[PDB]
RNA sequence: GAUAAGGGAAGUCGGCAAAAUAGAUCCGUAACUUCGGGAUAAGGAUUGGCUCUAAGGAUCGG
RNA sequence: CCCGUCGCUACUACCGAUUGAAUGGCUUAGUGAGGCCUCCGGAUUGGUUUAGGGAACCGA
RNA sequence: UAUCUGGUUGAUCCUGCCAGUAGUCAUAUGCUUGUCUCAAAGAUUAAGCCAUGCAUGUCUAAGUAUAAGCAAUUUAUACAGUGAAACUGCGAAUGGCUCAUUAAAUCAGUUAUCGUUUAUUUGAUAGUAUACUUGGAUAACCGUGGUAAUUCUAGAGCUAAUACAUGCUUAAAAUCCCGACUGUUUGGAAGGGAUGUAUUUAUUAGAUAAAAAUUUGAUGAUUCAUAAUAACUUUUCGAAUCGCAUGGCCUUGUGCUGGCGAUGGUUCAUUCAAAUUUCUGCCCUAUCAACUUUCGAUGGUAGGAUAGUGGCCUACCAUGGUUUCAACGGGUAACGGGGAAUAAGGGUUCGAUUCCGGAGAGGGAGCCUGAGAAACGGCUACC
């Protein structure tokens, strides 16, 4: 209407930023950046939601305004970042390493992981073309344009950004038997390795996944994120849980267990 | 008390519909537009008042008009303005030759002059060095970057070479 | 405002749709420019989006291509001569697309030494869109098709 | 029946004939496949029709929905209309009713219907008031 | 035999006398009806001059 | 037990001269504000800027 | 809780309705009212009319400061702290309200953009064949004012920019065209022009079924991306900007160099969006059976217009398009949907209203600015 929308109702925000319905009207409206608005989780919520250093609005202003909150390795002052998949955020102040990867449950996990592994992140190439001179670039799936690229890369690989050069170090292609995170979908968060891929012309190509548990999935190709070389070999550290879907009783006897 | 606009041939007053850069407006808004009435170009006997320019003085003085003067409210500010103002050449310092206004806080005096616009200062000469260090700096990292590329080109077609060969 | 949309419009099995919502500035519409033959003379509007629009208002000389030779000069224009859409275009000469007209033939003839005066052409360019009368050389059964149109 | 029957020269844009050619004088023509498994009709790798609609030799483009139906009109020119028959389910009656909807198809002149054939359109650009498919495919009734 | 400011039948037994309309093309056309009509109903638009454009044919030649 | 004219009272709807009346929507025709585009126009106002009195000629 | 009971008869069994009974996120109203938590509320009739006040403004070390503003003499006699007013930038197209219109319209699920525009955010991306750094306006300001009246403004005197209008600074090659002379078996050449990026044409790459007589990307699909050639252009922009630190080399110069940042900028990608778009699905009415096509109705060709597709409009040409499987018309005390009430199951009724989509700001219409409005806490005009 007019002109683009600036608000975000609080019952109308996505499910999985896990906002509560009486803490007021409005939810915090994702800005534009690296991510889409429904994949995405921002910074507002990262840090008051979910990690609690923050207990309100006014101090994660302040926390981000004292230049505290990196994201990717650059310091970001918006307190309505869209942080998204994959995404490496640091805070070397409190000596804190976080790399949002979803958990099996569907959210996005508080996933601690050390420095060293904070120094790159994945991205699932989304398209290869020609850009201006002729130069060939490759588009990743947090809106990232890498030039000259290795000649080999095609659509759906994945390759490791140094993401302090921006450049790629290796890559992985898209084949039978890779390990695979989905992205969308209710089966967001499980882990398995490519079994089979059945293609439609025209329409959705669809994959179907195995779980650790020897659970078979199918799913769209375009929620299909190559984590690994191989079964039992990613190149992130996996949340708790390690992606393995359990029944509601299973869940509920691990709990009982657990508690006592 | 209607004003007078330029252009408007007539002696008695219309309904314009004014804009931006038009006299006798002032819009509220950007692209803002008002209809308003104007009094003509034309003098007549409607005119409550007649503003006028004296070209060429006279033979007496006027009592408050002719004899005194008031001097203008601020000097050159810009170096090039102060320059055309008073002989200065590019080579020429024009800091020490800002007029200062002193002002009278009850015992002690001070001067208040301009901040000198488009002044060359080694901080200015500093920020066109580093623009085009960092231009030079750019484009050598793009034209090694695409050395490099075209290395991993040639290793990856001749490699594709030798594949042809054994197949 | 002159407008695009399919809504003052009646529906294929012939009922009139009613009044549904005001016009709209997205689907807006503006007067032809009908070009003429005259002082280089063209109109920058605003568009949508912050592009610019050049209406050719009158033109004089825009550039022509000889397909067989790759050779493209910059050179007068007589008058257009026909017209596929409306005759009355041809009959005032109006530039547009499709409608031929007569270049002069000084730049391609000294390109040729070096390497009736009047050449035919076909306007390929929108002048009410982008200012330029560009076109192309008739040859071939194209060249045929109009001559027999033309002469008749 | 001519190509060449408008005011204008029919010809396919940017499609050029060297008249300073060799004696292979045969005019360039230009074709592409569609896609999704539909065969190019001969009629048009090899006819001489003009057509800036048609899926194989012009400049429009195949991409959406695929659709059958019946012809049950070809009294336009270059444009036929299709009778789309299915069944409306009733929940309340737990039973069905006959319905149908008639969708207005371009057809190419590299392909030949009357009235009764089957034919399967697939989904174009709005390239008419009332036209958005256009047929990729004829099966004789 | 003509014309007439403003009003427009107040004149007169009575709109008597005069006025107004008027050709052609196109649009539109009510009650009622014996279905044939009413109907030119009512009510509107256009019309000059000049310069062009298009359509409509005949006889010969296979 | 029961039907109906006729007479009285009350209420409801129908037909009905009045070319009845009022309100709202759509529309033919006539008149037509205003904006926008175009065509010239050129109050005044800067000099491509040139001039021993200054004559110009370019733009907005 | 898958329930029934009273009323026609002298008495009976039925059909059948009237009446009883209970709920209502269902409204009003009467009587009555002690406590805790939660919480609707000028929708219904009048999208009827509005006094008054408020509801949209905004500055960081980092655009422009001679306030004749405050403060202190201090690393500072160009300014330097703080900071009104103004110019500039951005926002004001979000939010909030309401449900009049609207019945294939909106909307829902599902599709498409190889049919387009996109401020901003986030990535990439530009050496292109006076320089120690260009101009002249204007505000605030001073002082002359006119009108009863308004967020009215006019003369006169100043002065600034990331405002307005202009402009150089640079690699190394290499390639192409014209081409005096020259070699003279077809070569060499002095001298002239052109190279980045945008615009608009025309023409070429853009390949890819397996043996005998050197390159070439993506797609299901393209005239795609991209490159090249010949030209074109009231010639797009390739930083005349701003803050903090002040470092390094000595051939003792205001020498040459340079660190972190503000803002800006072309194109591509991304994101926030927008606009069209495929399929299927809407309540009552036949005392609505034919409707659409003068003056666009269905389609074809060409054009114009648009951000773009498209009868969206124009010219020419065909006679098409929908309909008893209900078209078209009329009504709606009709915004659609997620949902609500009651309910054994199937259903019936409701949905103005906390969320999504749409539309509107008394009724129409027309527009400026802007990436975005046919905006109304923007303008113009009529009633």
């Amino acid at each position: 209407a007019r002109g683009p929308k600036k608000h975000l109702k609080r019952l109308a925000a996505p499910s999985h930023w896990m906002l509560d319905k009486l803490s007021g009207t409005y939810a915090p409206r994702p800005s534009a950046g690296p991510h889409k608005l429904r994949e995405s989780l921002p910074l507002v919520v990262f840090l008051r939601n979910r990690l609690k250093y923050a207990l309100n609005g006014r101090e994660v202003k302040a926390i981000m305004m004292q230049q505290h909150v990196q994201v990717d390795g650059k310091v970001r002052t918006d307190t309505t970042y869209p942080a998204g998949f994959m995404d490496v955020i640091t805070l070397e102040a409190t000596n804190e390493h976080f790399r949002l990867v979803y958990d099996v449950k569907g959210k996005f996990a508080v996933h601690r992981i050390s420095a060293e592994e904070a120094a790159y992140k994945l991205g699932k190439v989304k398209k290869v073309q020609l850009g201006k001179k002729g130069v060939p670039y490759v588009v990743t799936h947090d809106g990232r344009t890498i030039r000259y690229p290795d000649p080999l890369i095609r659509a759906n690989d994945t390759v490791k950004i140094d993401l302090a050069t921006g450049k790629i170090d290796d890559f992985i292609k898209f084949d039978t038997g890779r390990l695979v995170m989905v992205t969308g979908g209710r089966n967001l968060g499980r882990v398995g390795v490519i079994v089979h891929r059945e293609k439609h012309e025209g329409g959705f190509d669809l994959v179907h996944i195995k779980d650790a548990l020897e659970n078979t999935f199918v799913t769209r190709l375009s929620n299909v994120f190559v984590i690994g070389t191989e079964a039992g070999k990613p190149w992130v550290s996996l949340p708790k849980g390690k992606g393995i879907k359990l029944s509601i009783s299973e869940e509920r006897d691990r709990r009982r267990a657990q508690q006592g | 008390g209607f004003p007078m606009k330029q252009g408007v041939m007539h002696p008695t007053r219309v309904r314009l519909l004014l804009s931006k850069g038009h006299s006798c407006y002032r819009p509220r808004r950007t692209g803002e537009r008002k209809r308003k009435s104007v009094r003509g170009c034309i003098v007549a006997q409607d005119l409550s008042v007649l503003a006028l320019s004296i070209v060429k003085q006279g033979d007496n003085e006027i009592e408050g008009l002719t004899d005194t003067t008031v001097p203008k409210r601020l000097g050159p500010k810009r170096a090039n303005h102060i320059r055309k103002f008073f002989g200065l050449t590019k080579e020429d310092d024009v800091r020490d030759f800002v007029v200062r206004r002193e002002v009278t806080k009850g015992d002690k005096t001070y001067t208040k002059a301009p901040k000198i616009q488009r002044l060359v200062t080694p901080q200015t000469l500093q920020r066109k060095r580093a623009l085009k260090a960092k231009k030079v700096k750019n484009a050598q990292q793009q034209r090694d970057a695409a050395a490099e590329y075209a290395q991993l080109l040639a290793k990856r077609l001749h490699e594709r070479k030798e594949e042809r060969a054994e197949i | 405002g002159i407008s695009r949309d399919s809504r003052h419009k009646r529906s294929a099995t012939g009922a009139k749709r009613a009044q549904f919502r005001k016009k709209r500035k997205f689907e807006l519409g503006r007067q032809p420019a009908n070009t003429k033959i005259g002082p280089k003379r063209i109109h920058s509007v605003r568009t949508r989006g912050g592009n610019q629009k050049f209406r050719a208002l009158r033109v004089e000389t825009g550039n022509f291509s000889w397909g067989s030779e790759g050779v493209s000069r910059k050179t007068r224009i007589a008058g257009v001569v026909y017209h596929p859409s409306n005759n009355e275009l041809v009959r005032t000469n109006t530039l547009t697309k499709s409608a031929v007209v007569q270049i002069d033939a000084t730049p391609f003839r000294q390109w040729y030494e070096n390497h009736s005066g009047r050449l035919y052409a076909v306007i390929s360019s929108r002048p009410g869109q982008s200012g330029r009368c560009d076109g192309y050389i008739l040859e071939g059964e194209e060249l045929a098709f109009y001559l027999r149109r033309l002469t008749a | 029946l001519t190509v060449q029957s408008e005011r204008a020269f029919q010809k396919q844009p940017h499609i050029f004939t060297n008249p300073k050619a060799k004696a292979n004088k045969k005019t360039k023509r230009w074709y592409k496949d569609v896609g999704l498994g539909f065969k190019t009709p001969k009629a048009a790798i090899e006819g001489s029709y003009i057509d800036k609609k048609c899926p194989f030799a012009g400049t429009v483009s195949i991409r959406g929905k695929i659709l059958t139906g019946t012809v049950v009109s070809t009294k336009m020119h270059r444009t036929i209309i299709i009778r789309r028959d299915y069944l409306h389910y009733v929940p309340k009656y737990n039973r069905y009713e006959k319905r149908h909807k008639n969708v207005a198809a371009h057809v190419s002149p590299a392909f030949r219907v009357e009235e009764g054939d089957v034919v399967t359109v697939g989904q174009c650009r709005p390239i008419s008031k009332t036209v958005r498919f256009n047929v990729l495919k004829v099966s004789a009734g």
